[PDB]
RNA sequence: ACUUUGCUCAAAUUUUGGAAGGUCUUGGUAGGAACGGGUGGAUCUUAUAAUUUUUGAUUUAU
RNA sequence: UUGGGGCCCUUUGUUUCUUCUGCCUGGAGAAGUUUGACACCAAAUUCAAAUUGGUGUUAGGGGAGCUGGGGCCUUUCAAAA
RNA sequence: AUACUUACCUUAAGAUAUCAGAGGAAAGUCCUACUGAUCAAACAUGCGCUUCCAAUAGUAGAAGGACGUUAAGCAUUUAUCAUUGAACUAGUUCAUUGAAGUCAUUGAUGCAAACUCCUUGGUCACACACACGGCGCGGAAGGCGUG
């Protein structure tokens, strides 16, 4: 019925946590009303931070419903 | 076969009653729990250390004051020595206890078994106190 | 419904979260949808075992949600009037 | 089609053919025919049943239910048999359910 | 559907998003609203609590024991004068309430960080919310880069001295009358 | 067809619901709900023990079921009694009705007559 | 303990303290106020209670004490997909007569204040 | 079953319903009725069993 | 009308239905009661009133009248045995 | 409050108890302050209906709390990973480099008691009355029944 307002987080580098355990950073690019989110130079956290976090494609898809909290880290 | 005075009124159900008077008495009693009650019939105990029964009426004449009988009349001066003139206190007063005028009714279905004549007696002199 | 009006009653007074996953999110309450997803400002994160963090900005699916602590002084806000009176709506 | 579009007696249309025409023709079809159906719930146990009324959600109303359950406890196994009369079962549970010979 | 605002009391219709977020950020709803919530929230202190009494027989030995006791005189001022004396009441917890005492901050004034921790506007924690929570100033500053450099030297007849400790106006008569020292 | 409106036809009857948890509730049954709320009246409601040489229990139906107030402390099974339980309807899994009730006279749906008599 | 009404809703039951049961394993005590739709409610004076893992061992089956550790949140906002079921706890600070009392004068404020709103707008 | 005649050993009673008066007890005591709507809020049916609440990924499993 | 006694005065802003006067050697007196009055909160100016926007109070007890309901008694009537 | 300027935007749909019979405009619909049954709400009103409503003939007691003290109470269990060098048994200590790292160890878990303090109630009337388990006036909360 009504969009989510990410207005303010597209474009800016977003850390998101994908169900219980994962945690995703990428740069948002797009959303929808399930808040769906598309971001491009994606990278999945992990303990060790350059060691093995690792990249996962040049464009990525998210399904709301895997989408717990979003916080960007950006202005 | 006892006799109180100035116990409180105001539980009007008297199994609540007799579990709140059985409270104050004895401490972790067999009944803190309250599934059920016994009800001996006329002619078991409720608690160990002497209790039997505990009567209760409604009348105005007998409001305040409820009688308990025991096994015996050595224990049922014993729970009296128990205390030895150290005021108990219930709910919120210290009562006032003596030997019962009139013997355990309870305690007449012990004896005589160691009683139809004063089942009889009692549906008469009922019946005249009616007039 | 009321209970999600007194979210939207809510906004710029600091309230806490429970999510579903068993963090705490507890800041400052920016905006809220009638999907319940909220974001938050300047807010103090404890992680499911006890780990506290801060950050910033923050954005949380209303469906992962599960109380929200709102300031007390919303309890005799006008919502939960029974017996009110409004005038006749406009026409348009 | 989408069902925004249809009107009030379109959807009765549309789910009386879904019931006599379609994957739940199957139920449909047992309840009328007196066929026990076997029926697997998520909760990981079985119901050997007969369908006195079923429902769109697919929750249905049974009659003469038996239910199976079996339980381990490092690979010590028990089947354990539980028999009902009459039954309502909320469709969300089941997974499979099969219509007996 | 239709949107109505209570505290305004006032419909807006055809609720959307735009025109909701635009009035309850508006400048008379805001009045409305804050207003209205100082009032629920005076009510609190200003409501009685009224609690039930319970009066119970007095007994004979303590009506015996507190007739010996002699009666005690009570004081009650007249309605003009309770009604000035309240007033004085409420304007003092009003001026508990308000009070915050940030002698701190006027210490350090001079102080080499004091330009980081104490402008609040420039802070860390702080520091980024107070941008947003600039008002739209519609119509009609003490940087953070400051060093020791600058009042190298903090007293050439700049400084205030420290403001005296203040004192209750009821016992303002207590004070030792006379100093011990000649002040000029 | 809505089946939930068979439910509400069975109002003042002895049921069992059996939740999602395991827990089950017997009690007497009032208004049910067009979303299968279910609101009953005297309940003992319950977990089943699976045996199987001391099996573990569902941990969070323990502690939900204390939690109702209504668990006494001299219970040494694991049950509770209590007045007035309003139960979600995604909670409940299975019911089980009396067997004394006819369906027959209770699964003719109204709505289901009313269409076919009017067409 | 007490008695709710033979026939009470969730409608019917307003400023009762309850106790609210999620899927969890805990549980919200206090006064109800609204509800909706999907049975998402406002609690007013609500704690949450929680049995521990070491203390659950004590329930399982053989008096019992239990520590059960709870927190005090207020004004909350629950969500109708947690709530598992709902239970009574007590009834509220008021009897029936005296909110009926209540009721009625607040509807009498109520027109009166139509009435003074109507006629402020009308002559100016 | 009803009526009349022979022999022997309209009046009164009860239940149900209506009218009046008396007594006891309790409640209300300033708004109420009718009519009317491009009126509010509650409830129900359908979109609506398809990621944001009610047609299942928390009985911890192999 | 006076006197004596009892209990209460936390009614804490000394009976809390307002406003004004007033009180412990006392329990009082005056005016007023819903298209109104009172209390309070908020402002910016003017410069102590009002202005505009808001929240709240207008209560309790008894009796007479009128009116609704219930139980009982007496009388009148209709039906049935 | 009025006038002007600019910005943001506009109607999910339907319905208001059911069943049956008689009537008005062969099928169906609509309607009848029409007739019956059932259901629901409000208002009254009753039940020898059920439960509860605290000491003053005394310095008490009941319910519920403390996000209170004793209290560092008593009894237990815990304090990061990776790389390189030295010594060492055949895992251990020290030093250096990197990564993250809720605070607490007066903690956390279990066990129990004592004390202190808060909120609540008709702290009503009659009665201090040898019974076989009532029929004082009210208030609170229910169940059942009639209108
Ligand atoms: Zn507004």
């Amino acid at each position: 019925v009504s969009t989510p307002e990410l207005k303010k987080y597209m474009d800016k580098k977003i850390l998101l946590n994908i169900n219980g355990s994962r945690k995703v950073a990428g740069i948002l690019r797009g959303y929808d009303i399930f808040l769906n989110v598309v971001l491009d130079d994606a990278m999945e956290i992990n303990g060790e931070d350059p060691a093995n976090n690792h990249q996962l494609g040049l464009q990525t898809v998210i399904r709301g419903n895997s989408i717990i909290s979003l916080e960007a880290l950006d202005a | 076969a006892l006799y109180f005075q100035n116990l409180p009124s105001r539980p009007a159900n008297k199994e609540n009653y007799t579990r709140l008077l059985l409270k104050h008495i004895n401490p972790n009693n067999k009944y803190a729990i309250n599934p059920s009650l016994p009800l001996p019939h006329n002619k078991l105990l409720d608690d160990q250390m002497g209790l039997l029964e505990v009567s209760i009426s409604r009348s105005s004449k007998m409001t305040n004051q409820a009688f308990l009988t025991f096994v015996t009349q050595e224990e049922a001066d014993r729970f009296l020595e128990k205390y030895t003139t150290t005021a108990l206190k219930v709910q919120g007063r210290k009562v006032r206890m003596g030997k019962a005028r009139t013997n355990s009714l309870l305690g007449l279905s012990i004896e005589m078994q160691k009683t139809y004549n004063l089942d009889i007696k009692k549906v008469l002199k009922a019946r005249k106190l009616k007039r | 419904g009321i209970p999600v009006k007194l979210l939207n009653e809510a906004q710029g007074h600091i309230v806490s979260l429970e999510l579903t996953t068993g963090a705490t999110y507890r800041g400052k309450l920016v905006e809220s949808e009638d999907s319940m997803n909220v974001q938050l400002r300047d807010v103090i994160a404890t992680e499911p075992q006890g780990a506290v963090t801060h950050m910033d900005q923050i954005f949380v699916r209303g469906s992962q949600i599960k109380f929200i602590v709102v300031p007390d002084l919303l309890k005799n806000a006008p919502l939960f009037k029974k017996n009110s009176s409004r005038p006749m709506p406009p026409i348009r | 089609r989408p069902k925004h579009e249809l009107s009030r007696a379109e959807l009765e249309e549309l789910e009386e053919f879904e019931f006599k025409h379609g994957p739940m023709s199957l139920i449909n079809d047992a309840m009328v025919t007196r066929t026990p159906v076997i029926i697997s719930l998520r909760n990981n146990h079985k119901i050997i049943a007969r369908v006195k009324a079923f429902d769109r959600h697919c929750n249905m109303v049974l009659e003469n239910v038996k239910e199976l359950w079996t339980e381990k406890k490092g690979k010590n196994v028990i089947n354990r048999e539980r028999f009902i009369s009459k039954l309502f079962l909320r469709g969300d549970s089941v997974i499979v359910v099969l219509k007996t010979p | 559907t239709r949107y109505y605002c209570e505290y305004c009391h006032s419909y807006l219709t055809h609720d959307t998003l735009s025109v909701r977020k635009s009035h309850l950020v508006g400048k008379n709803h805001l009045r409305i609203t804050a207003d209205y919530y100082r009032n629920k929230a005076r009510d609190i202190i200003n409501k009685h609590n009224h609690k039930r009494r319970h009066i119970g027989k007095r007994g004979r030995k303590e009506r015996e024991n507190s007739s010996q006791n002699e009666t005690l005189k009570v004081t009650c001022l007249s309605n003009k004068e309770k009604r000035h004396i309240m007033h004085v009441k409420k304007m003092n917890q009003k001026e508990l309430a308000q009070t915050s005492i940030d002698t701190l901050k006027l210490l350090y004034d001079g102080s080499p960080g004091y330009s980081k921790v104490f402008v609040d506007a420039n802070r860390f924690d702080i520091g980024d919310l107070v941008k947003a929570s600039k008002l739209p100033q519609r119509a009609n500053s003490r940087s953070r880069d400051e060093t020791c450099e600058s009042n190298p030297f903090p007293r050439l007849n700049n400084p205030k001295k420290l403001e005296p400790p203040k004192i209750l106006s009821q016992w303002s008569n207590t004070i030792p009358k006379t100093s011990i020292f000649y002040s000029v | 067809m809505k089946l939930v409106n068979f439910l509400k036809k069975l109002r003042n009857e002895q049921v069992t619901i059996e939740l999602k948890n395991g827990t089950t509730v017997w009690g007497t049954l009032q208004s049910v709900s067009p979303q299968m709320n279910a609101i009953l009246t005297d309940v003992k409601l319950t977990l089943p023990q699976p045996r199987l040489n001391k099996l573990n229990s569902n941990g969070i139906a323990m502690a939900s079921l204390y939690l109702t107030g209504g668990q006494q402390p001299t219970a040494s099974d694991n049950i509770a009694s209590l007045q007035y339980i309003n139960i979600r309807g995604n909670t409940i899994r299975q019911i089980i009705l009396p067997d004394s009730l006819n369906l027959d006279s209770l699964l003719v749906d109204q709505k289901q007559l009313n269409s076919l008599r009017r067409s | 303990k007490i008695q709710v009404a033979h026939s009470s809703r969730l409608a019917n039951l307003i400023d009762y303290k309850l106790r609210v049961l999620t899927q969890d394993g805990r549980v919200y005590i206090g006064q109800l106020m609204a509800f909706d739709k999907h049975m998402n409610l406002v609690l007013n004076e609500c704690i949450e209670e929680r049995v521990p893992k070491t203390q659950l061992d004590k329930l399982r089956p053989r008096t019992l004490n239990i520590k059960v550790e709870k927190r005090v949140l207020g004004l909350t906002i629950l969500r109708g997909e947690q709530i598992l079921s709902t239970v009574v706890e007590d009834k509220p600070l008021l009897s029936k007569k005296e909110r009926l009392v209540r009721d009625k004068k607040e509807k009498k404020q109520a027109q009166k204040q139509t009435k003074l709103r109507k006629e402020k707008e009308k002559k100016p």
